[PDB]
């Protein structure tokens, strides 16, 4: 129903987004790292954001059996 | 001596007198919203079995 | 009440605070002059500027809810006078035109200038120009918006009744927008002749 | 410190910043409240009515973004060491669209207000609504306009 | 469904809802200008249309029925919506880096100190993504805006108004041609066509080069007004030849716009009611010329507006957490981030494309539609059977 | 001024009464009335008018005089709880003294059916509908008055009304009642008074301190007439029945009371030209609402005035008076004093 | 270097300039304002006396003439290279205070009278001649105010 | 530029010699007004009363001139040089014309109203009305003869 | 200029001589007004008793004459060099006179509107009336009195 | 002790930091005290519909934490040595949130006040009702966002 | 004294001290009377319920406690040398309790003069109004934390 659409959604693009942004930390991309306020130290957080990534699929795989029946 | 004052200054006067003028209009516009009042006869159920 | 209260004393700290330093010889240390000389001159322009566009604009959507709030009272057993009677709307948003003209001739003026010829006399004469141009440019159109509104309730309700009344009335109305036009005359021959800041 | 750089100066840029996001949103308030009676109280009867008549809240809604605009370009043209020339121009930006975005925040009020309850007796009364309505939602423009025009003059050639 | 509730058109017209397929659409992606954003209201419309004959059957709300009413329209602003932030170079407040920059750097420089940009070429499509971060970004993009609303406005009034052209010429009514149209023709066009056309001569004009200043246009047309004859910054040559000429040209269309018709009514009681109704169509018209053209310049700040939202919005919630580590900082991320997805399907896409769906709306019954439409027309409500809800 | 600050709240009002009024039946709509033949024409005329298809649910046989006055009037008062529950603040207090005094009319019209010992159901019909409050029915039970006042009427806003009426006898009858309802208009008539010099603005409060110098008019002069009939009332008591508002007070006033026959009173009215020939000649009540519309005529002529309430009624009540006085002159076929309609507009 | 021309002067001049049109604008609209109210209160009764009572608004409209001239004089004795005393910057004052409470009182007692003497023109038309008479007394005030504002302007400059 | 002769001195001439003219016209003008209503309200019944109730507008109008004389004699005492002892007699002048004028508003247009609309009724009552409108009329010309006193002695014995 | 004889002391004179005359004259007014209305009623149906009820409106003119008597006697007392106790005086003489004749302007008005209908009804009350407008006339002289020892004691004993 | 670091400078930061709170305090209880009365006059009829009309004094709730974020985030930018800058900035952060939630608690109250009458009536108001309590919240929430900018640029490049 | 030790440093203390326990006690009251009449006004006819309904005059007692625990802190701050950022200080922290804290005493007199009201007639309307209550009791907390965290930095890193 309506109540697992939701979290489905959500934690498809989440997963899509958070990847994305891991791999350009990783890389050291200008607009991510190049400034001073910015992070100084990218794979510092790049492995910080595929867990944080996963956490959406989990509950993309779990309420999608849901969804199914 | 050819200034204005010591307390008096020509920039504390500049930095009164539009804060007069922007607390001025301040005080105009809450009293347009003060007096709201809501139309209460609309909302409520009215019933008379004289005319219904 | 309080708020007339305050009105009655303010008056009388002016007057004590005129004497006390006038009996003690100081009377010449309350110098408007200075106040006149010292200030810079970009406020007094800045505010006429402002004022100009702003206080126009409050007497065209003044004039809008007293004429639109009656024709749209009339127009629940007369709906067909929503387009015949739109006319006054469109002389009561004209005024603002006025002012937002007269703000981008006077923002052509404002320039930059030096510290030593920031106190001479064509940068002063500017500043005050272009102040009490902003005023009357402001508080005629802010009148003129006021009196078209009032004016274009009365036709909105004639047209309603019996439509040979509204054609008759804007003669009153055309009257109430010559007013908006005479000081964006007067308002430009004070600042025909300032020169912008050096 | 210096004659052109006086330490009082930013103080009509922050004033000019608050005053044009606030005056807006008193505006916005008045012309979302007078509004938020009729619409509550013509849908009691003709609920069918409802998501047509929320015009009046959005034009409303409006103006306060025509605020927050203007006090997002001078916070950004802030500095310590800022000319007295740059701080008048400051407060005649948010001075006027603050006071612009003012009455036409109460117009847009009273006018909503009427028409909601209007259409519910003549329902071809609702378009005539909406062009008196245009009228006066544009006024909340015409001092955006000169907040811009006078903020383009900020910092050109100043010392 | 449009076009049909400010008024019925006239009997074989024009109608004004082939242009508005696009015109409408388009303009919503001027102030929503965002690819990451438009492209979420692309898929909600992508998912109405393709299951169009399952919700056709079933029962709806009511404002569920009004997104499949308009499933068409909320299609187009989603796809138009990705073409101009590819231009705008926005995808939910950051940029894309594809082409190289035409603008360069210097070899060297330290921390804290300040810094500016040496040109190469140009960059071919969209702004150049060297602006973004930087100081005097606003500098370029308001007075770059601004440019675009204004003959965008420019050109999308007067196609509308050669629509008057091609309605004369079918019922055969010549007088207008001569008495309505080409009057207004020579007004505007004698001055914001003058406007239009002197903005594009600056910009392929490298007025460094020549050593020459760069004119401003404020005060160009000004004085072509108050002080004729006179100039601070040239343009072009003669150019106080052509401006004088202009203004005779507009003072002569005003009493031409206001005389020919009437006259040649008397010319073959009734004449006061064609000359007071032809009065008014030039105070009207007159003005109808300038409070639209200023009007168009909403376009510049709600798309100003939805810049300053989006990049706040990205960097008050996330950006705190990139700082963060550990187990948690993987809460902080997990938890801000749906907070950012919320507020920006909630607030950006929703509330923003109200504000902006209604704003194209008015464009064209105030400013656009009001050129050619006269209306007062009769329906077509023929006589035929259906079921009643009862 | 007048109406700088009126449209912010009071303006829709305005145009909605001011549009109502242009369906009113001028001189020329009524002839049309004279000379139909039965009450079925009359349907056939009145639809042509702002009165529509206000019969539809209604056959051929059913047509009477007393079906048409209900079937007006219900289209009045639907008419006013519109304007009424569309209102705010000064203007609802407006809009709810005029409530009131068709009230006041609905309690002499209860207490007299303990009287007479008659059916609530059959009297409840007869019971004016603006005049309604919860507590209503509740004064059928008993004869006292202060019986009546503690147990209903003082949660009413007609507590502080009967200051001068508990003197009362434990035996209530119908000469008592009609003493207690005449010194409710005196009070009433002075707190509209007082309150309309305080918060009502100009120029609404020239137009209404002098539409209330009539009402007061109307009934001091008719209660020194009524007391002929009667044998004898003392003179100070009587002068805690007349309203202290009007043209008569005070001068006049004093002669009221004591005048004992029609020649003595004409003796008080021939100092005042307002009131001067009207019980020299004709119909006198006809004298009155002919002065009524007079002063209702001049509060259209204003704009900007929240006192053309008050003259939409009174100027549609006399209207609503000339259909039933033709209708019953039609339907019984005597056609002599079928133009005895009053009309202004 | 002249003491009897200082250079916060101008200041003073053109608040007449500003305090004339204000306050003389303020009078021509009340004036327009509450007769056009008693105009169209009786065009639902008898439209035919509608055209001969428009000689109220421009009595009213009369009096921004007034005070525009006075200002338009003023304008022209304004420079930036003039020696602009201190004495002409005050009569300037008063010229544009004159005429503005004057013009201003005028446009207050037109507004009481085309009120009611239109509202009771349909009733007896003999009554129009003194209600005309009656609105020349209450415009001489305004001329009175700029008969003296062209004697101050005079002796400012000599 | 001397002690006595400071170059502020006309700021209070000037000022004398508007407001006897400022406090005129409100005192005329609110005379003319309520004597313009009782005029036009009793003359419905009785408009061959017309030109003889016209006494009210006429003694309310003798005020402003009173309030024109002094504002031109005054006019040709000043100059760019003089004292201020000439400067505050002027404004003596100007206030006590001006606000005794002011009175005879006060009630002229309170007797105008009432005595008109009982002369409708007793024609016996015109020749009391009047008197009442002379000595509300005699308070406006006591004014004018201190003026008139003050403004021999502005030039008299003065450096 | 000299420390006992500046130059800012006669314009508390020019203030005296001006405030006499118009709060008298503004007490006139309110006297002359409310008792017109009362005679303006009354002789609608009794015009017998105008001439005696015209006592009110003379006792209110001669709260002026005080107000002048004043004003005469000051302005020929004035000059460009006299002392500040000379010129306080005369703010002393023309606030006694110009509030208290004020005052007794106040109650005639008051008095008179009731007296005069009143005496309409009874023949008797006409003295009774007069005997009440004594005292409060005398409440105008009072100031008058006291005003005459200042001013003949202004120059008494001075530099 | 310096010119650009004067000692009066924390005046502007204490008055900035209260005015966050206290004017959202205000706007905040009209919106309890106001939609309160609603509550409880509809709820001892139909209290089914207690824990439903709860959402407007939430919304009210919301205001004053927009007021608390700001009073601590200024409250550690606080010090004794400080540019006047620095003190100007903290001014125009607390009035913009303060002066803007206090504007829109009255859009909830007024509403608020009416829709939960209304949706008594007629259940398919309650919808409509949150809408329009959206568009006035979003009010307050801009004031939110200019003060952050403002507040963020306080500290950085100052002396 | 000193330049950062002025000797009128200690006045703002005073007033930071004072005002804490002032608008509260406004609050306090005004919030204890509503609520005193709408109880003794229901406990007439079941009086079974009076211990349960003076649940608003305790809330109302507490929001004096947070005006005092804040005088208590200052007061223990005050001496005759301390810096102007000890005093100006202290003044937020009054404003901050005593302006929140008065809020907080409109709203509850607001409410429970109505709340009890209806739970004389339905007793599941007593957790409702409760409920609300917290609302706006929560308002006299936010003031209390600032007033927390602004006297904690008044004195550490002050000379």
């Amino acid at each position: 129903t309506g109540k697992a659409w939701c979290c489905t959604v959500l934690s498809a693009f989440g997963v899509v987004i958070l990847s994305v942004i891991a791999h350009l930390f990783n890389t050291n991309h200008e607009s991510f790292v190049g400034s001073i306020n910015d992070p100084e130290d990218g794979p510092a957080v790049a492995h910080t954001v595929y867990l944080a990534a996963l956490v959406y699929l989990v509950f993309f795989v779990f309420c999608g059996f849901q969804v199914y029946l | 001596d050819d200034i204005l004052s010591s307390i008096w200054t020509e920039g504390l006067l500049m930095c009164l007198i539009v804060s007069a003028l922007l607390l001025f209009i301040l005080i105009v516009a809450l009293s347009w919203i003060s007096n709201l009042d809501i139309t209460y006869g609309a909302l409520e159920k009215s019933t008379n079995p004289i005319k219904k | 009440s309080f708020s007339h209260f305050l009105y009655y004393l303010v008056l009388i700290v002016v007057i004590v605070y005129g004497l006390y330093k006038l009996f003690t010889g100081h009377g010449s240390d309350i110098n408007f002059g200075k106040f006149l000389l010292r200030t810079s001159p970009y406020m007094w322009a800045n505010l006429g500027i402002a004022l100009c566009v702003g206080l126009s604009v409050v007497g065209a959507a003044w004039g809008i809810f007293i004429t639109g709030s009656s024709m749209i009272g009339a127009g629940v057993r007369a709906p067909r006078i929503t387009t015949k009677n739109l006319i006054s709307i469109i002389f009561c948003e004209v005024v603002a035109i006025y002012g937002l003209i007269i703000a981008i001739v006077f923002s052509s003026k404002l320039t930059v200038a030096t510290a030593e010829n920031m106190y001479s006399k064509s940068n002063l004469y500017t500043g005050y120009s272009l102040f009490w141009a902003g005023i009357t440019v402001g508080a005629s159109n802010l009148i003129c918006g006021i009196a078209v509104g009032i004016t274009g309730a009365t036709a909105a309700i004639s047209d309603a009744a019996d439509s040979a009344l509204f054609v008759k009335i804007l003669v009153i109305e055309i009257f109430g927008s010559i007013l908006g036009l005479l000081g964006l005359i007067v308002g430009l021959l004070m600042a025909g002749k300032a020169s912008e800041f050096q | 410190m210096t004659e052109l750089c006086p330490v009082y100066a930013p103080f009509f840029g922050a004033i000019g910043c608050a005053s044009a996001i606030i005056f807006t949103s008193l505006g916005a308030a008045y012309g979302t409240a007078k509004s938020g009676v009729g619409i509550c109280a013509t849908c009691v009867l003709r609920p069918d009515l409802l998501f047509k008549n929320i015009v009046p809240v959005i034009m409303a809604g409006i103006i306060a973004i025509y605020g927050l605009v203007v006090s997002v370009l001078v916070c950004y043209s802030l500095g310590q060491k800022q000319a007295l020339y740059t701080g008048f121009i400051q407060l005649g930006a948010g001075l006027s669209v603050g006071l612009s975005g003012l009455a036409a925040g109460f117009a847009i009020g009273i006018v909503g207000d009427a028409g909601v309850r209007g259409s519910s007796q003549q329902p071809r009364l609702f378009v005539g609504m909406i062009l008196i309505l245009i009228f006066a939602e544009v006024l909340g423009l015409y001092g955006l306009i000169v907040a811009l025009l006078l903020n383009s003059r900020a910092t050109q050639d100043v010392v | 469904s449009i076009c049909d509730c400010y008024g019925i058109a006239q009997y074989r017209e024009i109608n004004a809802g082939l242009p508005t397929i696009v015109t409408f659409p388009f303009m919503f992606a001027i102030m929503f200008g965002d690819m990451g954003h438009g492209f979420l209201m692309t898929l909600a419309a992508l998912s109405l249309v393709l299951n169009e004959k399952k919700i056709n059957k079933m029962k709806r709300g009511e404002i569920f029925d009004m997104a499949f009413t308009g499933r068409y329209i909320i299609l187009l602003m989603g796809v138009f919506s990705m073409y101009t932030g590819f231009l705008y170079n926005d995808i939910f407040s950051k940029t894309m880096t594809i082409f190289k920059s035409g603008w360069k750097w210097p070899d060297h420089w330290k921390k804290g100190e300040s810094i500016t940009a040496t040109s190469v070429g140009t960059y071919p499509i969209g702004l150049d993504w060297a602006w973004h971060g930087t100081e005097n970004a606003l500098l370029f993009s308001n007075s770059y805006k601004m440019k675009l609303s204004i003959l965008m406005g420019f050109i999308h009034m007067t196609y509308s108004y050669f629509f008057s052209l091609a309605n004369h010429l079918y019922f055969n009514s010549m007088i207008d041609i001569i008495g309505n149209f080409i009057p207004g023709l020579l007004f505007m066009q004698g001055i914001f066509g003058y406007l239009s056309v002197c903005i594009v001569y600056k910009w392929a004009v490298d007025w460094v080069k020549d050593g020459k200043p760069a004119p401003g246009l404020l005060n160009m047309l000004i004085n072509m007004f108050l002080s004729p004859g006179t100039i601070d910054d040239e343009l072009y040559p003669h150019q106080a030849k052509v401006q004088v000429f202009l203004l005779l040209m507009a003072l002569v269309c005003i009493p031409w716009l206001l005389l020919v018709k009437p006259l040649h009514f008397k010319f073959t009681e009734d004449f006061g009611d064609i000359m007071i109704h032809q009065v008014i169509h030039t105070i009207e018209f007159c003005l109808n010329c300038v409070s639209h053209t200023a009007s168009y310049l909403r376009l510049w700040a709600l798309s100003l507006a939805h810049a300053q939202l989006s990049s706040v919005l990205w960097t008050m919630t996330i950006q705190i957490a990139f700082g963060f580590r550990g187990f948690v900082g993987v809460f902080m991320t997990v938890a801000l981030f749906a907070m950012w997805f919320a507020l920006t399907c909630a607030v950006l896409v929703l509330m923003e494309g109200t504000s902006a769906m209604l704003h194209s709306l008015r464009l064209h019954w105030v400013e656009s539609m009001s050129k050619f439409f006269v209306g007062e027309g009769l329906p077509y409500e023929p006589f035929a059977f259906e079921y009643k809800d009862m | 001024m007048e109406g700088v600050y009126f449209n912010i709240d009071n303006g829709f009002i305005e145009g909605v009464v001011r549009g109502y009024r242009n369906g009113l039946l001028s001189n020329n709509q009524y002839i049309n009335l004279t000379q139909c033949d039965t009450l079925e024409d009359l349907k056939l005329q009145l639809s042509s008018t702002d009165y529509g298809n206000f019969l539809s649910s209604v056959s051929s046989e059913s047509l009477t005089t007393s079906l048409i006055q209900e079937y007006a009037s219900s289209k009045l008062y639907h008419e006013f709880n519109y304007i009424r529950d569309q209102s705010s603040g000064s203007t609802r207090k407006f809009m709810d003294y005029i409530t009131y005094g068709y009230m006041i009319d609905n309690v002499a019209l209860m207490i007299t059916g303990t009287i007479h010992d008659r059916d609530k159901g059959e009297i409840l019909q007869r019971c004016h509908p603006l005049g309604w409050f919860d507590t209503l029915p509740t004064l059928s039970v008993a004869t006292d008055l202060e019986s009546l006042y503690e147990t209903v009427l003082v949660d009413t806003p007609l507590a502080p009304y009967f200051k001068n009426c508990f003197d009362t006898a434990e035996e209530l009858d119908d000469m008592n009642i009609e003493i207690i309802r005449n010194k409710l208009y005196k009070a009433y008539l002075e707190d509209f008074y007082n309150f309309v010099t305080e918060e009502i603005p100009e120029p609404a409060k020239e137009c209404m301190q002098t539409l209330l110098g009539f009402e007061a008019d109307r009934r001091s002069i008719n209660i020194a007439l009524n007391s002929l009939q009667s044998s004898d009332i003392d003179p100070d008591l009587k002068s805690d029945l007349l309203p202290n508002i009007g043209k008569l007070y005070p001068l006049a006033t004093f002669h009221l009371a004591q005048a004992q026959d029609f020649e003595g009173v004409r003796a008080a009215l021939a100092n005042v030209y307002e009131y001067r020939g009207f019980l020299e000649t004709g119909n006198l009540e006809d004298h009155f609402y002919q002065l009524e519309m007079e002063l209702c005529r001049d509060a259209f002529t204003q704009q900007f005035a929240i006192s053309t309430v008050w003259a939409w009624m009174k100027s549609k009540e006399q209207e609503v008076r000339n259909i039933t006085w033709i209708a019953e002159c039609i339907a019984q076929n005597q056609r002599e004093r079928i133009n005895n309609y009053i009309s202004v507009y | 270097s002249n003491i009897y021309a200082p250079l916060y002067a101008p200041f003073f001049g053109f608040a007449g300039c500003a305090a004339a049109m204000v306050l003389s604008c303020l009078g021509a609209a009340i004036g327009t304002a509450k007769s056009g109210i008693g105009i169209a209160g009786i065009g639902t009764f008898k439209p035919e006396l509608i055209m001969k009572s428009l000689i109220p608004v421009v009595m009213s409209g009369i009096l921004a003439i007034y005070g525009l001239v006075v200002a338009v004089l003023i304008a022209g004795n304004l420079s930036p290279t003039e020696d602009y005393t201190l004495f002409n910057g005050f009569m300037h004052l008063s010229c544009g205070l004159c005429v503005g409470f004057a013009c201003l009182s005028s446009g207050y007692a037109i507004g009481m009278v085309g009120d009611v003497g239109v509202r009771k023109y349909m009733h007896q038309p003999r009554l129009f001649v003194g209600i005309v008479l009656i609105l020349i007394f209450s415009e001489v005030l305004g001329l009175y105010g700029m008969i003296v504002a062209l004697i101050l302007n005079t002796r400012g400059s000599e």
